[PDB]
DNA sequence: GACCACAACCGATTTTCT
DNA sequence: CAGAAAATCGGTTGTGGT
């Protein structure tokens, strides 16, 4: 439950931002992956994945993708990523 | 509350062409949260994207984003 | 050495100016 | 017409900091 809709909002993402973010955050598989290691699987350094991601989490948190989804596990440290701390 | 930018698109409000930014951006402009929209985005330093009726560069407003080429004169 | 934030730089492409 | 110039784009390099 939840973690269904917020795989809905990574889905708005293209293949290469939804799985940045997944790697990133462990969401698949409970581990988080390095800048590295995300370069590695899309063939580009990890500068040009930090890019990406800080790009995506600013789309996330865009009312558009994040107002619906607003109700120590990785989704728990993506949604807290998304807003404040 | 029902928003205008959760209607359509999202992309839209990260369209990469002036236009549709300008698009968005009149969107806005019947949104019941827009100025908290916009202050919060400027309080988070948001690096693109239209965030209450505004474009946003690098965390600051930019009122139009230049276009790809040469400057006309 | 592992990890990553920041800025400068790079080749391609696009557009406009002379 | 033909370049040259100026700008964005997706990406890398270089530097340095924990
Ligand atoms: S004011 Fe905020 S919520 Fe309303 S359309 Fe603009 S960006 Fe979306």
């Amino acid at each position: 439950l939840l973690q269904d809709q917020l795989q809905s909002v990574l889905d708005t993402l293209s293949e290469r931002e939804a799985g940045v973010v997944r790697l990133r955050f462990g969401l698949t598989d409970g581990q988080p992956r390095t800048l590295d290691e995300i370069g590695q699987v899309y063939g580009v350094t990890r500068e040009r994945i930090r890019q990406i991601e800080s790009k995506t989490m600013s789309k996330l948190r865009h009312p558009s993708r994040s107002q619906v989804l607003r109700d120590g596990t990785p989704e728990e440290r993506l949604l807290r990523a998304i807003f404040g701390e | 509350p029902v928003l205008p930018c959760h209607v359509g698109d999202p992309d839209l409000w990260f369209a990469d062409t002036p236009a549709g930014l300008e698009v968005a951006k009149t969107l806005c402009v019947s949104c019941p949260i827009r100025r908290q929209c916009l202050a919060a985005a400027l309080q988070r330093a948001e690096p693109w994207g239209v965030w209450g009726g505004e474009i946003f560069d690098q965390g600051s407003i930019v009122s139009h984003k230049r276009p790809r080429g040469r400057p006309r004169k």
